[PDB]
Protein backbone atom coordinates (compact mmCIF):
# COMPACT_ATOMS: atom_id res chain seq x y z
CA UNK A 1 0.00 0.00 0.00
CA UNK A 2 3.28 2.16 -0.12
CA UNK A 3 2.35 5.49 -1.11
CA UNK A 4 4.07 9.25 -1.12
CA UNK A 5 2.71 9.90 2.69
CA UNK A 6 5.56 8.00 4.23
CA UNK A 7 7.33 11.05 4.61
CA UNK A 8 5.12 13.57 6.96
CA UNK A 9 4.10 11.08 9.27
CA UNK A 10 6.34 10.64 11.81
CA UNK A 11 5.87 14.97 12.64
CA UNK A 12 8.25 16.41 15.00
CA UNK A 13 5.44 16.46 18.01
CA UNK A 14 6.11 12.39 17.97
CA UNK A 15 9.50 13.19 18.71
CA UNK A 16 8.59 15.59 21.05
CA UNK A 17 6.51 13.63 22.98
CA UNK A 18 9.19 10.50 23.39
CA UNK A 19 11.60 13.06 24.33
CA UNK A 20 9.37 14.33 26.89
CA UNK A 21 8.50 10.55 27.86
CA UNK A 22 12.48 10.28 28.45
CA UNK A 23 13.17 13.25 30.32
CA UNK A 24 10.29 12.34 32.82
CA UNK A 25 11.66 9.26 33.52
CA UNK A 26 14.13 8.84 36.64
CA UNK A 27 17.99 8.44 36.07
CA UNK A 28 18.92 4.90 38.03
CA UNK A 29 21.04 2.10 37.08
CA UNK A 30 18.68 -0.81 36.95
CA UNK A 31 18.94 -3.02 34.25
CA UNK A 32 16.18 -4.46 31.79
CA UNK A 33 16.39 -7.15 29.58
CA UNK A 34 14.74 -6.53 26.08
CA UNK A 35 15.44 -8.19 22.73
CA UNK A 36 16.36 -5.72 20.01
CA UNK A 37 18.17 -5.60 16.38
CA UNK A 38 22.30 -6.17 16.88
CA UNK A 39 24.28 -3.45 15.30
CA UNK A 40 26.88 -5.42 13.96
CA UNK A 41 25.09 -8.18 12.50
CA UNK A 42 23.15 -5.51 10.52
CA UNK A 43 25.31 -2.45 9.57
CA UNK A 44 23.21 -1.50 6.36
CA UNK A 45 21.40 1.29 7.80
CA UNK A 46 18.12 0.73 5.76
CA UNK A 47 17.82 -3.10 6.72
CA UNK A 48 18.69 -2.14 10.66
CA UNK A 49 15.83 0.09 10.45
CA UNK A 50 13.49 -2.30 8.62
CA UNK A 51 14.37 -5.32 11.23
CA UNK A 52 13.55 -2.44 14.50
CA UNK A 53 10.70 -1.19 13.10
CA UNK A 54 9.18 -4.61 13.93
CA UNK A 55 10.57 -5.04 17.06
CA UNK A 56 9.76 -1.61 18.33
CA UNK A 57 5.91 -3.14 18.24
CA UNK A 58 6.92 -5.43 20.80
CA UNK A 59 8.96 -2.96 22.89
CA UNK A 60 5.69 -0.12 23.41
CA UNK A 61 3.36 -3.05 24.27
CA UNK A 62 5.78 -5.17 26.51
CA UNK A 63 8.32 -2.45 28.42
CA UNK A 64 7.00 0.86 27.60
CA UNK A 65 3.72 0.61 29.59
CA UNK A 66 2.62 3.59 31.88
CA UNK A 67 -0.18 4.22 34.26
CA UNK A 68 -3.61 5.06 32.28
CA UNK A 69 -4.38 8.13 30.71
CA UNK A 70 -1.58 9.74 32.22
CA UNK A 71 0.60 11.82 29.56
CA UNK A 72 2.95 9.21 29.11
CA UNK A 73 0.45 6.67 28.22
CA UNK A 74 -1.23 8.70 25.80
CA UNK A 75 2.60 9.73 23.84
CA UNK A 76 2.76 5.57 23.65
CA UNK A 77 -0.59 5.11 22.28
CA UNK A 78 -0.13 7.64 19.30
CA UNK A 79 3.59 6.20 18.34
CA UNK A 80 1.29 2.71 18.22
CA UNK A 81 -1.19 4.48 15.80
CA UNK A 82 1.78 6.09 13.91
CA UNK A 83 3.73 2.71 13.45
CA UNK A 84 0.70 1.16 12.35
CA UNK A 85 0.32 3.94 9.90
CA UNK A 86 4.04 3.55 9.17
CA UNK A 87 3.19 -0.23 8.12
CA UNK A 88 2.56 -0.70 4.29
CA UNK A 89 5.73 1.27 4.13
CA UNK A 90 8.17 -1.43 5.09
CA UNK A 91 8.37 -4.28 2.70
CA UNK A 92 8.84 -7.73 4.51
CA UNK A 93 9.83 -11.50 4.20
CA UNK A 94 10.44 -14.57 6.50
CA UNK A 95 12.54 -13.86 13.13
CA UNK A 96 15.89 -14.12 14.38
CA UNK A 97 18.91 -12.17 13.32
CA UNK A 98 18.77 -10.01 16.76
CA UNK A 99 20.35 -9.96 20.17
CA UNK A 100 18.96 -9.97 23.62
CA UNK A 101 20.19 -7.00 25.58
CA UNK A 102 20.41 -5.43 29.32
CA UNK A 103 20.44 -2.02 29.50
CA UNK A 104 18.99 0.84 31.57
CA UNK A 105 15.30 1.74 30.53
CA UNK A 106 16.52 5.56 29.51
CA UNK A 107 18.92 3.66 26.97
CA UNK A 108 16.05 1.51 25.48
CA UNK A 109 13.89 5.18 25.06
CA UNK A 110 17.23 6.07 23.28
CA UNK A 111 17.26 3.74 21.22
CA UNK A 112 13.10 4.05 20.48
CA UNK A 113 14.25 7.48 19.76
CA UNK A 114 16.85 6.77 17.35
CA UNK A 115 14.67 4.25 15.51
CA UNK A 116 12.15 6.92 15.31
CA UNK A 117 14.34 9.48 14.10
CA UNK A 118 16.45 7.83 11.96
CA UNK A 119 13.67 6.97 10.05
CA UNK A 120 11.54 10.50 9.76
CA UNK A 121 15.06 11.65 8.56
CA UNK A 122 15.59 8.91 5.77
CA UNK A 123 11.97 9.34 4.37
CA UNK A 124 12.63 13.10 4.22
CA UNK A 125 14.94 12.27 1.86
CA UNK A 126 13.20 9.66 0.18
CA UNK A 127 9.73 8.02 0.93
CA UNK A 128 10.55 4.84 -0.82
CA UNK A 129 13.57 3.84 0.93
CA UNK A 130 12.20 1.12 3.33
CA UNK A 131 10.36 -1.03 0.60
CA UNK A 132 13.95 -2.91 -0.49
CA UNK A 133 13.89 -6.21 -0.34
CA UNK A 134 16.43 -7.34 2.84
CA UNK A 135 16.25 -10.97 2.97
CA UNK A 136 19.43 -10.54 1.29
CA UNK A 137 20.75 -8.76 4.49
CA UNK A 138 19.26 -11.16 7.06
CA UNK A 139 21.24 -13.78 5.45
CA UNK A 140 24.49 -12.90 6.90
CA UNK A 141 23.41 -13.58 10.23
CA UNK B 1 -42.93 -15.23 11.37
CA UNK B 2 -41.38 -18.50 9.80
CA UNK B 3 -40.79 -21.52 11.52
CA UNK B 4 -37.60 -24.13 10.93
CA UNK B 5 -37.73 -27.67 11.64
CA UNK B 6 -35.73 -29.46 13.51
CA UNK B 7 -36.89 -26.94 16.21
CA UNK B 8 -33.28 -27.03 17.58
CA UNK B 9 -31.10 -24.13 17.95
CA UNK B 10 -28.04 -25.57 16.26
CA UNK B 11 -26.40 -28.56 14.84
CA UNK B 12 -23.51 -30.63 15.02
CA UNK B 13 -22.52 -33.22 12.12
CA UNK B 14 -19.61 -34.82 11.00
CA UNK B 15 -18.38 -34.34 7.14
CA UNK B 16 -20.48 -36.70 4.88
CA UNK B 17 -23.70 -36.28 6.60
CA UNK B 18 -26.88 -35.67 5.23
CA UNK B 19 -28.39 -32.33 6.36
CA UNK B 20 -31.69 -31.16 5.57
CA UNK B 21 -33.10 -27.63 6.51
CA UNK B 22 -36.56 -27.27 6.02
CA UNK B 23 -38.58 -23.38 6.20
CA UNK B 24 -42.26 -22.34 6.12
CA UNK B 25 -44.46 -19.47 6.48
CA UNK B 26 -47.77 -18.12 5.37
CA UNK B 27 -46.25 -16.63 2.17
CA UNK B 28 -43.16 -17.50 0.38
CA UNK B 29 -39.82 -18.10 2.33
CA UNK B 30 -36.27 -18.10 0.81
CA UNK B 31 -33.23 -19.15 2.82
CA UNK B 32 -29.93 -17.10 3.59
CA UNK B 33 -26.49 -18.35 4.94
CA UNK B 34 -22.93 -18.94 4.32
CA UNK B 35 -21.78 -19.59 0.41
CA UNK B 36 -20.85 -23.05 0.42
CA UNK B 37 -21.25 -25.96 -2.33
CA UNK B 38 -23.45 -28.91 -2.06
CA UNK B 39 -26.52 -27.35 -1.06
CA UNK B 40 -29.91 -28.40 -3.22
CA UNK B 41 -32.88 -25.81 -2.63
CA UNK B 42 -36.52 -27.02 -2.69
CA UNK B 43 -39.11 -24.81 -2.92
CA UNK B 44 -43.21 -24.02 -3.63
CA UNK B 45 -45.48 -21.87 -2.61
CA UNK B 46 -45.39 -21.78 1.63
CA UNK B 47 -42.11 -23.68 1.99
CA UNK B 48 -38.69 -23.83 1.12
CA UNK B 49 -35.95 -26.74 1.89
CA UNK B 50 -31.92 -26.66 2.00
CA UNK B 51 -30.35 -30.10 1.38
CA UNK B 52 -27.18 -31.94 1.21
CA UNK B 53 -25.72 -34.64 0.86
CA UNK B 54 -21.90 -34.35 1.26
CA UNK B 55 -21.78 -31.65 4.32
CA UNK B 56 -18.27 -29.75 4.49
CA UNK B 57 -16.72 -27.17 6.80
CA UNK B 58 -17.23 -24.87 4.08
CA UNK B 59 -21.85 -25.34 5.04
CA UNK B 60 -20.53 -24.02 9.27
CA UNK B 61 -23.08 -20.89 9.79
CA UNK B 62 -26.11 -19.16 10.51
CA UNK B 63 -28.67 -20.33 8.37
CA UNK B 64 -31.49 -17.41 8.11
CA UNK B 65 -35.24 -17.79 6.35
CA UNK B 66 -37.29 -15.22 5.92
CA UNK B 67 -40.91 -14.16 4.53
CA UNK B 68 -40.12 -11.63 2.00
CA UNK B 69 -43.53 -10.05 1.28
CA UNK B 70 -44.40 -10.39 4.98
CA UNK B 71 -43.18 -7.00 6.43
CA UNK B 72 -41.92 -6.80 10.01
CA UNK B 73 -42.16 -10.43 10.05
CA UNK B 74 -39.24 -11.39 11.53
CA UNK B 75 -36.66 -14.04 10.85
CA UNK B 76 -35.71 -17.81 11.89
CA UNK B 77 -32.42 -18.80 12.38
CA UNK B 78 -30.31 -22.08 12.91
CA UNK B 79 -26.68 -22.71 13.56
CA UNK B 80 -24.50 -25.65 11.28
CA UNK B 81 -21.61 -26.79 12.57
CA UNK B 82 -19.51 -29.52 10.66
CA UNK B 83 -16.74 -30.75 12.17
CA UNK B 84 -13.89 -31.37 9.71
CA UNK B 85 -11.27 -33.01 11.93
CA UNK B 86 -8.53 -31.78 15.38
CA UNK B 87 -11.19 -28.41 13.97
CA UNK B 88 -12.39 -26.79 16.71
CA UNK B 89 -12.80 -23.34 14.62
CA UNK B 90 -14.14 -22.90 10.99
CA UNK B 91 -13.19 -19.31 9.84
CA UNK B 92 -15.46 -17.37 7.55
CA UNK B 93 -13.22 -14.67 6.70
CA UNK B 94 -9.25 -13.84 7.54
CA UNK B 95 -9.90 -9.84 6.85
CA UNK B 96 -12.45 -7.55 8.32
CA UNK B 97 -12.89 -4.08 8.12
CA UNK B 98 -15.12 -1.51 10.06
CA UNK B 99 -14.83 2.22 11.36
CA UNK B 100 -13.95 3.29 14.93
CA UNK B 101 -16.20 2.58 17.82
CA UNK B 102 -18.42 -0.50 15.59
CA UNK B 103 -18.32 -3.81 16.50
CA UNK B 104 -16.42 -5.93 14.69
CA UNK B 105 -17.30 -9.22 14.43
CA UNK B 106 -14.05 -12.24 14.39
CA UNK B 107 -16.25 -14.50 12.13
CA UNK B 108 -14.78 -17.82 13.39
CA UNK B 109 -17.22 -20.91 13.71
CA UNK B 110 -16.77 -23.03 16.85
CA UNK B 111 -17.51 -26.09 15.84
CA UNK B 112 -18.68 -27.73 19.05
CA UNK B 113 -20.85 -25.62 21.75
CA UNK B 114 -19.74 -27.85 24.62
CA UNK B 115 -16.12 -26.01 24.06
CA UNK B 116 -17.59 -21.99 24.46
CA UNK B 117 -16.77 -22.21 27.83
CA UNK B 118 -13.23 -22.87 27.18
CA UNK B 119 -12.74 -20.25 24.30
CA UNK B 120 -11.01 -17.08 24.39
CA UNK B 121 -9.42 -14.69 21.74
CA UNK B 122 -5.77 -13.70 20.89
CA UNK B 123 -3.32 -12.10 18.86
CA UNK B 124 -0.74 -13.90 16.43
CA UNK B 125 2.35 -15.29 18.14
CA UNK B 126 1.05 -15.51 21.37
CA UNK B 127 0.28 -11.95 21.70
CA UNK B 128 -1.88 -10.51 24.38
CA UNK B 129 -5.06 -8.95 23.63
CA UNK B 130 -4.37 -4.60 23.44
CA UNK B 131 -4.95 -3.08 26.55
CA UNK B 132 -9.19 -2.68 27.33
CA UNK B 133 -10.30 -4.68 24.63
CA UNK B 134 -13.97 -4.90 25.09
CA UNK B 135 -15.35 -8.30 23.58
CA UNK B 136 -18.20 -11.04 23.66
CA UNK B 137 -18.37 -14.41 22.21
CA UNK B 138 -21.53 -16.00 19.76
CA UNK B 139 -20.82 -19.62 19.02
CA UNK B 140 -22.82 -19.34 15.94
CA UNK B 141 -20.89 -15.95 15.13
CA UNK B 142 -17.48 -15.59 16.49
CA UNK B 143 -15.83 -13.07 19.03
CA UNK B 144 -16.62 -9.56 18.20
CA UNK B 145 -14.83 -6.57 19.77
CA UNK B 146 -17.41 -3.59 21.09
CA UNK B 147 -16.17 -0.42 19.84
CA UNK B 148 -13.38 -1.21 17.91
CA UNK B 149 -10.33 1.41 18.31
CA UNK B 150 -7.59 2.33 15.49
CA UNK B 151 -4.85 0.85 17.62
CA UNK B 152 -6.87 -2.37 17.74
CA UNK B 153 -5.81 -3.10 13.70
CA UNK B 154 -4.25 -6.59 14.88
CA UNK B 155 -4.46 -9.96 13.24
CA UNK B 156 -6.37 -12.03 15.71
CA UNK B 157 -6.42 -15.76 16.43
CA UNK B 158 -9.41 -17.64 18.24
CA UNK B 159 -8.30 -19.98 20.92
CA UNK B 160 -9.88 -23.25 21.99
CA UNK B 161 -9.40 -25.04 24.97
CA UNK B 162 -9.21 -28.89 24.04
CA UNK B 163 -7.16 -31.70 26.11
CA UNK B 164 -5.38 -29.04 27.85
CA UNK B 165 -3.98 -27.82 24.89
CA UNK B 166 -4.92 -24.23 23.28
CA UNK B 167 -5.51 -24.88 19.83
CA UNK B 168 -5.29 -21.73 17.29
CA UNK B 169 -7.87 -21.11 14.47
CA UNK B 170 -6.04 -19.63 10.85
CA UNK B 171 -5.32 -15.81 11.51
CA UNK B 172 -7.55 -12.82 10.99
CA UNK B 173 -7.09 -9.71 10.38
CA UNK B 174 -8.99 -6.91 11.70
CA UNK B 175 -8.89 -3.21 9.89
CA UNK B 176 -10.14 -0.11 12.01
CA UNK B 177 -10.20 2.66 10.11
CA UNK B 178 -10.86 6.54 11.74
CA UNK B 179 -13.78 7.97 10.45
CA UNK B 180 -12.52 10.54 7.90
CA UNK B 181 -15.67 12.97 7.77
CA UNK B 182 -14.40 14.10 3.88
CA UNK B 183 -12.00 15.92 2.25
CA UNK B 184 -8.99 18.11 4.39
CA UNK B 185 -9.75 20.94 6.17
CA UNK B 186 -8.03 23.95 4.39
CA UNK B 187 -7.18 27.39 5.83
CA UNK B 188 -5.47 29.89 3.02
CA UNK B 189 -4.78 32.98 4.24
CA UNK B 190 -4.60 36.22 3.64
CA UNK B 191 -8.54 36.16 2.04
CA UNK B 192 -7.53 39.67 0.57
CA UNK B 193 -4.14 40.74 -0.61
CA UNK B 194 -2.64 44.27 -2.64
CA UNK B 195 0.90 45.08 -2.54
CA UNK B 196 2.74 47.54 -4.79
CA UNK B 197 5.45 46.56 -6.47
CA UNK B 198 6.30 41.79 0.17
CA UNK B 199 4.11 39.33 0.89
CA UNK B 200 3.15 35.62 2.49
CA UNK B 201 1.05 33.28 1.29
CA UNK B 202 0.11 29.94 3.39
CA UNK B 203 -1.70 26.93 1.99
CA UNK B 204 -2.67 24.84 4.53
CA UNK B 205 -4.48 21.04 4.97
CA UNK B 206 -5.14 18.93 8.10
CA UNK B 207 -6.87 15.83 8.75
CA UNK B 208 -6.80 12.89 11.50
CA UNK B 209 -4.84 10.64 8.60
CA UNK B 210 -1.72 11.51 6.98
CA UNK B 211 -3.14 10.12 3.81
CA UNK B 212 -3.93 13.05 2.03
CA UNK B 213 -2.52 16.03 -0.46
CA UNK B 214 -2.27 19.52 -0.61
CA UNK B 215 -1.34 22.20 -3.79
CA UNK B 216 -1.68 25.89 -3.84
CA UNK B 217 -1.85 26.81 -7.82
CA UNK B 218 -1.26 30.47 -9.45
CA UNK B 219 -3.75 30.57 -11.68
CA UNK B 220 -4.22 26.57 -13.29
CA UNK B 221 -0.69 26.44 -13.27
CA UNK B 222 0.64 24.92 -9.49
CA UNK B 223 3.36 26.13 -7.80
CA UNK B 224 6.02 23.76 -6.27
CA UNK B 225 6.37 24.81 -3.11
CA UNK B 226 8.18 22.55 -0.26
CA UNK B 227 5.32 22.08 2.30
CA UNK B 228 6.34 21.75 6.22
CA UNK B 229 4.56 18.37 7.46
CA UNK B 230 4.11 18.33 11.56
CA UNK B 231 2.15 15.74 13.98
CA UNK B 232 0.02 18.13 16.92
CA UNK B 233 -3.20 17.46 18.79
CA UNK B 234 -4.11 13.80 17.31
CA UNK B 235 -3.88 15.59 13.99
CA UNK B 236 -1.35 16.10 10.65
CA UNK B 237 -0.87 18.66 9.03
CA UNK B 238 0.71 19.55 5.98
CA UNK B 239 1.92 23.27 5.14
CA UNK B 240 2.49 25.10 2.07
CA UNK B 241 4.41 28.55 2.66
CA UNK B 242 4.93 30.85 -0.30
CA UNK B 243 7.72 33.65 0.27
CA UNK B 244 8.15 36.56 -2.38
CA UNK B 245 10.87 39.26 -1.08
CA UNK B 246 6.61 41.09 -5.59
CA UNK B 247 5.96 42.15 -8.94
CA UNK B 248 2.77 42.51 -11.19
CA UNK B 249 3.51 38.62 -12.66
CA UNK B 250 3.44 37.55 -9.10
CA UNK B 251 -0.39 39.01 -8.77
CA UNK B 252 -3.84 36.60 -9.36
CA UNK B 253 -5.76 33.78 -8.37
CA UNK B 254 -3.96 31.79 -5.83
CA UNK B 255 -5.95 28.69 -5.08
CA UNK B 256 -5.58 25.98 -2.16
CA UNK B 257 -5.94 22.88 -2.86
CA UNK B 258 -6.43 19.52 -0.99
CA UNK B 259 -7.57 16.02 -1.82
CA UNK B 260 -8.08 12.64 0.18
CA UNK B 261 -9.69 8.94 -0.49
CA UNK B 262 -13.05 11.00 -0.19
CA UNK B 263 -12.67 13.49 -2.43
CA UNK B 264 -10.85 16.88 -3.42
CA UNK B 265 -11.61 20.36 -1.59
CA UNK B 266 -10.48 23.88 -2.70
CA UNK B 267 -10.32 27.16 -1.83
CA UNK B 268 -8.78 30.94 -2.88
CA UNK B 269 -8.06 34.41 -3.23
CA UNK B 270 -7.04 37.01 -5.24
CA UNK B 271 -3.55 39.00 -4.76
CA UNK B 272 -2.91 42.56 -6.69
CA UNK B 273 -0.24 44.48 -7.59
CA UNK B 274 -0.10 48.49 -7.63
CA UNK B 275 3.79 51.60 -6.19
CA UNK B 276 2.15 52.89 -2.79
CA UNK B 277 -1.70 53.69 -3.78
CA UNK B 278 -4.46 55.70 -2.00
CA UNK B 279 -7.80 56.46 -4.10
CA UNK B 280 -10.63 58.51 -2.76
CA UNK B 281 -14.26 58.43 -3.53
CA UNK B 282 -17.86 59.34 -3.30
CA UNK B 283 -20.97 57.86 -3.88
CA UNK B 284 -22.28 61.09 -3.17
CA UNK B 285 -21.94 64.63 -5.44
CA UNK B 286 -19.48 66.95 -3.98
CA UNK B 287 -22.21 69.60 -4.35
CA UNK B 288 -25.02 69.17 -1.78
CA UNK B 289 -28.28 71.24 -1.18
CA UNK B 290 -30.38 70.14 1.67
CA UNK B 291 -32.83 72.45 3.65
CA UNK B 292 -32.03 74.28 7.16
CA UNK B 293 -32.87 71.66 10.29
CA UNK B 294 -32.51 68.15 8.14
CA UNK B 295 -29.93 65.80 9.23
CA UNK B 296 -27.16 64.72 6.61
CA UNK B 297 -24.08 62.44 6.24
CA UNK B 298 -21.21 62.74 3.73
CA UNK B 299 -19.33 59.80 3.09
CA UNK B 300 -15.65 58.69 1.36
CA UNK B 301 -14.58 55.41 0.22
CA UNK B 302 -11.07 55.27 1.08
CA UNK B 303 -8.64 52.32 -0.89
CA UNK B 304 -5.03 52.34 0.62
CA UNK B 305 -1.97 50.57 0.69
CA UNK B 306 0.23 50.61 2.98
CA UNK B 307 -1.84 52.11 6.06
CA UNK B 308 -2.95 55.39 6.47
CA UNK B 309 -0.81 57.55 8.78
CA UNK B 310 -3.32 60.19 9.08
CA UNK B 311 -6.85 61.01 7.94
CA UNK B 312 -9.27 64.42 9.16
CA UNK B 313 -12.29 66.28 8.37
CA UNK B 314 -11.90 69.91 7.72
CA UNK B 315 -14.22 72.51 7.45
CA UNK B 316 -13.29 75.16 5.42
CA UNK B 317 -16.99 76.28 5.70
CA UNK B 318 -16.94 80.23 6.09
CA UNK B 319 -19.11 80.25 8.83
CA UNK B 320 -16.97 80.07 12.08
CA UNK B 321 -14.62 77.39 12.01
CA UNK B 322 -15.93 75.14 14.57
CA UNK B 323 -13.94 71.85 13.57
CA UNK B 324 -14.75 67.84 13.49
CA UNK B 325 -13.98 65.56 15.83
CA UNK B 326 -19.08 64.33 14.57
CA UNK B 327 -16.69 62.43 12.07
CA UNK B 328 -17.12 57.95 12.53
CA UNK B 329 -15.55 55.10 10.14
CA UNK B 330 -16.28 51.71 9.49
CA UNK B 331 -14.11 49.33 7.50
CA UNK B 332 -7.65 46.50 6.18
CA UNK B 333 -7.55 48.34 2.88
CA UNK B 334 -11.10 49.54 2.38
CA UNK B 335 -12.57 52.11 5.17
CA UNK B 336 -15.73 54.32 4.77
CA UNK B 337 -15.16 57.82 6.64
CA UNK B 338 -18.89 59.28 7.83
CA UNK B 339 -18.75 62.93 8.62
CA UNK B 340 -22.03 63.43 10.43
CA UNK B 341 -24.30 66.54 10.39
CA UNK B 342 -27.47 66.48 12.10
CA UNK B 343 -30.06 68.80 12.09
CA UNK B 344 -28.14 71.18 10.32
CA UNK B 345 -27.41 75.12 11.53
CA UNK B 346 -27.50 77.82 9.31
CA UNK B 347 -23.67 78.24 10.40
CA UNK B 348 -22.56 75.04 9.30
CA UNK B 349 -23.53 75.35 5.38
CA UNK B 350 -19.91 76.13 3.52
CA UNK B 351 -16.99 73.44 2.55
CA UNK B 352 -16.01 70.59 4.39
CA UNK B 353 -12.63 68.94 3.39
CA UNK B 354 -12.11 65.03 3.61
CA UNK B 355 -8.17 64.39 3.65
CA UNK B 356 -5.76 61.11 3.91
CA UNK B 357 -2.37 60.33 3.95
CA UNK B 358 -0.38 57.47 3.36
CA UNK B 359 3.52 56.57 2.02
CA UNK B 360 2.06 57.48 -1.71
CA UNK B 361 1.14 60.73 -0.55
CA UNK B 362 -2.14 62.70 0.18
CA UNK B 363 -5.69 62.99 -1.18
CA UNK B 364 -8.48 65.68 -0.19
CA UNK B 365 -12.35 65.57 -1.62
CA UNK B 366 -13.87 68.79 -0.64
CA UNK B 367 -18.06 69.04 0.05
CA UNK B 368 -20.00 71.87 -0.97
CA UNK B 369 -23.07 72.28 1.44
CA UNK B 370 -25.81 74.70 0.69
CA UNK B 371 -28.92 74.95 2.66
CA UNK B 372 -32.58 76.00 1.48
CA UNK B 373 -32.50 78.63 -0.62
CA UNK B 374 -36.50 79.74 0.50
CA UNK B 375 -38.12 82.49 -1.89
CA UNK B 376 -37.45 85.55 -0.65
CA UNK B 377 -39.38 88.56 -2.75
CA UNK B 378 -38.59 92.32 -3.14
CA UNK B 379 -40.91 94.81 -5.26
CA UNK B 380 -40.60 98.19 -6.44
CA UNK B 381 -42.16 100.90 -8.49
CA UNK B 382 -39.94 102.44 -11.18
CA UNK B 383 -40.52 104.44 -14.16
CA UNK B 384 -45.34 103.06 -14.21
CA UNK B 385 -43.83 99.66 -13.22
CA UNK B 386 -43.65 97.78 -10.37
CA UNK B 387 -40.26 95.49 -9.80
CA UNK B 388 -40.07 92.61 -8.16
CA UNK B 389 -37.71 90.13 -6.96
CA UNK B 390 -38.12 86.62 -5.74
CA UNK B 391 -35.19 84.70 -4.79
CA UNK B 392 -33.64 81.55 -4.04
CA UNK B 393 -32.21 78.24 -5.71
CA UNK B 394 -33.52 76.23 -7.77
CA UNK B 395 -35.08 78.99 -9.70
CA UNK B 396 -38.46 79.99 -8.48
CA UNK B 397 -41.61 81.29 -10.09
CA UNK B 398 -43.62 84.01 -8.91
CA UNK B 399 -46.97 85.00 -8.23
CA UNK B 400 -48.80 88.49 -8.29
CA UNK B 401 -51.66 88.96 -6.35
CA UNK B 402 -53.82 92.00 -5.93
CA UNK B 403 -56.10 91.26 -3.44
CA UNK B 404 -59.45 90.98 -7.04
CA UNK B 405 -56.64 89.75 -9.92
CA UNK B 406 -53.54 87.73 -10.46
CA UNK B 407 -51.00 87.26 -12.81
CA UNK B 408 -48.32 84.45 -12.64
CA UNK B 409 -44.62 84.63 -13.38
CA UNK B 410 -42.70 80.97 -13.97
CA UNK B 411 -39.12 81.67 -15.07
CA UNK B 412 -38.99 85.14 -15.04
CA UNK B 413 -35.66 87.50 -16.60
CA UNK B 414 -33.01 86.57 -14.29
CA UNK B 415 -30.31 88.43 -11.95
CA UNK B 416 -27.75 86.69 -10.44
CA UNK B 417 -26.52 82.91 -11.94
CA UNK B 418 -23.34 82.64 -10.61
CA UNK B 419 -21.43 79.35 -8.73
CA UNK B 420 -23.15 79.18 -4.87
CA UNK B 421 -25.12 81.86 -4.10
CA UNK B 422 -29.03 82.37 -4.22
CA UNK B 423 -30.93 82.23 -8.10
CA UNK B 424 -32.15 85.79 -7.94
CA UNK B 425 -34.93 86.83 -10.38
CA UNK B 426 -36.55 90.19 -11.17
CA UNK B 427 -40.35 90.36 -11.71
CA UNK B 428 -41.61 94.40 -13.70
CA UNK B 429 -52.08 95.83 -2.52
CA UNK B 430 -49.54 94.52 -5.09
CA UNK B 431 -49.08 90.87 -3.33
CA UNK B 432 -46.12 89.31 -5.16
CA UNK B 433 -45.92 85.66 -3.56
CA UNK B 434 -43.15 83.75 -4.88
CA UNK B 435 -42.78 79.40 -5.48
CA UNK B 436 -39.82 77.16 -6.11
CA UNK B 437 -39.23 73.33 -5.08
CA UNK B 438 -38.19 75.06 -2.20
CA UNK B 439 -41.23 77.47 -0.37
CA UNK B 440 -44.03 80.16 -0.34
CA UNK B 441 -42.93 83.72 -0.75
CA UNK B 442 -45.07 87.18 -0.46
CA UNK B 443 -44.78 91.04 -0.04
CA UNK B 444 -47.20 93.95 -0.24
CA UNK B 445 -47.12 97.76 -1.11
Amino acid sequence: EVSEYCSHMIGSGHLQSLQRLIDSQMETSCQITFEFVDQEQLKDPVCYLKKAFLLVQDIMEDTMRFRDNTPNAIAIVQLQELSLRLKSCFTKDYKACVRTFYETPLQLLEKVKNVFNETKNLLDKDWNIFSKNCNNSFAEC
Amino acid sequence: IPVIEPSVPELVVKPGATVTLRCVGNGSVEWDGPPSPHWTLYSDGSSSILSTNNATFQNTGTYRCTEPGDPLGGSAAIHLYVKDPARPWNVLAQEVVVFEDQDALLPCLLTDPVLEAGVSLVRVRGRPLMRHTNYSFSPWHGFTIHRAKFIQSQDYQCSALMGGRKVMSISIRLKVQKVIPGPPALTLVPAELVRIRAAQIVCSASSVDVNFDVFLQHNNTKLAIPQQSDFHNNRYQKVLTLNLDVDFQHAGNYSCVASNVQGKHSTSMFFRVVSAYLNLSSEQNLIQEVTVGEGLNLKVMVEAYPGLQGFNWTYLGPFSDHQPEKLANATTYRHTFTLSLPRLKPSEAGRYSFLARNPGGWRALTFELTLRYPPEVSVIWTFGTLLCAASGYPQPNVTWLQCLQVWDDPYPEVLSQEPFHKVTVQSLTYECRAHNSVGSGSWAF
